[PDB]
């Protein structure tokens, strides 16, 4: 008993993010499939610290 | 970097402001000192928030689709649907991929672009009454207290009050 | 001394996230997000899609009226669920263009 | 604005230059004038036109495809020339959707290159007669009169033989 | 050029210097000269390099999949494979177009880059004692012997011990 738009085989997951690499095989309102298990999206600037 | 700034001449990125992205670090008669600046760092921020909330947005409920785990070996009509299904994937995946590769250099270089923004303008709020040395710093060539340094931030800056000490500083011989 | 100093510059951060750019596969950055879903909890949520549990039955099995599944007669879904401890117990049968039913 | 001209230094864009794109507004002693500068005008429709050549150019003929709508139901074969047609639509859709997208930001920040590239080609023409306000105008530290300004405009400035008197006129007290 | 420094303010690239991408090229007392600024050309090379070993990569070994050429009319199910594939081709077919435009675009506008972030570090550089001459070239205002230029490139240039020379040079009246 829980609350979820997208079902896989290996249970229900979170669809906030765009893409997922929990199953190929999906139910609602699923992320897009994809063969990465990460990508990391730039939010801030290039990071130089001072030592 | 692109436009040049941030780790090309500008040295090191400042880990004690956490009160803004970008910012000013002075020295003068009253000591040192410290303190952001909103405009270019709210700047930098609501376009990587525009593209993030761009990049975030949800797709369609799918469905009853087809079959892509096959328990016996059936051929012609299996192959085909394991076909459509890689491609597709391939071709997610590589979206994906790219997606990230072109907006990643690009954050990278607008977060580049608001750092020279705001060094241009205040090299051009400063006329002629200090220099550039390099370093992303400037050399104010008159006094300038605390108050002063409160008139460059902040946009209030009338240099031709001070125009005329700062040419006989900046003319001199050694 | 007639003079004074000022310095423009831009934050950094202890810590960093590594991304990929056009032109590098990893440099650092203040922080970043994660796009990929990675992990699960193992357990389907029954809510908003309704779920109906097959259980020891099959679709098929449900559809055809195998008697352990009179409990499915007349039963709806958003999304119907096989679990591989199903099986049948009544009199043996062949569907032809099994697949192509079911679905 | 990426090169910070364009709604950054420049407040507002000219709504009755009508003859360009991009150009020069002027006052001297013998009135006021406005002409546009047909170099970065058409330097800036030149890539757009080019890339909106290129956009827009024709696919190849498609001719007997598969059937997208159905009168019965058939189930698994159905299923796959559904999920095939779908999955494609939902591609194509995100490519237009991209395209569009690093496009437009593209000739958004090529048009505000042209702008700082016309700006620096005059800051350099002028070399030292002549003083950045801040706001896209130049302070210009000698007599100009509309012929002087026809020679800054149209690259025949000479800044040597104006360079005597502007120097006076910048290094004075008040 | 988006930079406006390659076909921009630069006439023309160097066919001659061939130890580098991008150089020094004097005048002075003593003659005339020319040496490659390997920072700023290895810059632009590495760029480069991590784009084209981040394109070309290898992908996966691919199998057993569908038959794309047929012997025989088969009609619906030979139809949806060869439209499967067609719809495939097509769409990496656009990827590759797409990815080689935006690289090269790229490519183009970082080298450019690389052009300007030289430029201005030598502008930097020598602070008040040379102006820029429109060309890509700076004017000189005191005596700089070989030894001086190479002090120039090479960044050990101190501009406090000629600053004296060349503000009384620049300031003359004619
Ligand atoms: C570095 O990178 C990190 C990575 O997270 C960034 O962290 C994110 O920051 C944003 C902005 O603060 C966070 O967004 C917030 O999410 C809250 C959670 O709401 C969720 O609720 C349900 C869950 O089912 C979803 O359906 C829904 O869509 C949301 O996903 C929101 O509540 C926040 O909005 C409002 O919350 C408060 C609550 O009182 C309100 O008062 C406010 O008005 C506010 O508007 C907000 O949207 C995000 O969650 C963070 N990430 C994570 C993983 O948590 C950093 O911002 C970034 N930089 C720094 C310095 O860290
Ligand atoms: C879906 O299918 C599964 C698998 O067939 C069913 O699980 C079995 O259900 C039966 C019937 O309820 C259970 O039978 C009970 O077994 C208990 C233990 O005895 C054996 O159990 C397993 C299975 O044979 C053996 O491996 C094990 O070694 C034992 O030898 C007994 O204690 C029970 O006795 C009494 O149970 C109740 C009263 O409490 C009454 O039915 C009778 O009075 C009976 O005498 C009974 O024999 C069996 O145990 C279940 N399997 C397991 C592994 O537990 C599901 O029931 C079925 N339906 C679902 C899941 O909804
Ligand atoms: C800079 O301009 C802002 C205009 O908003 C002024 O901000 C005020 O700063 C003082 C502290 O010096 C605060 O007490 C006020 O609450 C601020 N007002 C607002 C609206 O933010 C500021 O005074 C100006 N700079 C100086 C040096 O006076
Ligand atoms: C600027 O250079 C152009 C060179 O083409 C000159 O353009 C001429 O402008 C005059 C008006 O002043 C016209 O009568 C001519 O027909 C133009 N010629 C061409 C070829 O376009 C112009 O003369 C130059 N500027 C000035 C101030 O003389
Ligand atoms: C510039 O700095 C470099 C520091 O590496 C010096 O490079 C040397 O150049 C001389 C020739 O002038 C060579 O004999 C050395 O082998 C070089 N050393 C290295 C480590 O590359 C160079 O001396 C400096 N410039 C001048 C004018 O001295
Ligand atoms: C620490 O690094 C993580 C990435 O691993 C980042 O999300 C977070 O913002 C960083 N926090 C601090 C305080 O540096």
């Amino acid at each position: 008993e829980c609350n979820s738009e997208c079902i896989t085989p290996n249970g229900s997951i979170p669809n906030d993010k765009p893409f997922q690499n929990v199953n190929k095989i999906t139910y609602g309102a699923c992320p897009r499939y994809v063969k990465q298990n990460t990508l990391k999206l730039a939010t801030g600037m290039r990071n130089v610290p001072e030592k | 970097g692109i436009f040049g700034a941030i780790a090309g001449f500008i040295e090191n990125g400042w880990e004690g402001m956490v009160d803004g992205w970008y910012g000013f670090r002075h020295q003068n008669s009253e000591g040192t000192g410290q303190a952001a600046d909103l405009k270019s760092t709210q700047a930098a921020i609501n376009q990587i928030t525009g593209k993030l909330n761009r990049v975030i947005k949800k797709t369609n409920e799918k469905f009853h689709q087809i079959e892509k785990e096959f328990s016996e070996v059936e051929g012609r009509i299996q192959d085909l649907e394991k076909y459509v299904e890689d491609t597709k994937i391939d071709l997610w995946s590589y979206n994906a991929e790219l997606l990230v590769a072109l907006e990643n250099q690009h954050t990278i270089d607008l977060t580049d672009s608001e750092m020279s923004k705001l060094f241009e303008r205040t090299r051009r709020q400063l006329r002629e009454n200090a220099e550039d040395m390099g370093n992303g710093c400037f050399k104010i060539y008159h006094k300038c207290d605390n108050a002063c340094i409160g008139s460059i931030r902040n946009g209030t800056y009338d240099h031709d009050i001070y125009r005329n000490e700062a040419l006989n500083n900046r003319f001199q011989i050694k | 001394n007639s003079m004074a100093t000022l310095c423009l510059g831009h934050h950094a951060v202890p810590n960093g996230t590594l991304v990929k750019t056009i032109t590098d596969d990893q440099i650092e950055v203040t922080n970043a997000t994660e796009l990929v879903q990675s992990s699960s909890t193992g357990r389907i949520c029954n809510s908003p899609h309704q779920i109906l549990d097959g259980k020891n039955c099959t679709l098929i099995d449900a559809l055809l009226g195998d008697p352990h599944c009179d409990d499915f007669q007349n039963k709806e879904w958003d999304l119907f669920v096989e679990r591989s401890t199903a099986y049948s117990n009544c009199y043996p049968y062949y569907v032809p263009d099994y697949a192509t039913l079911r679905s």
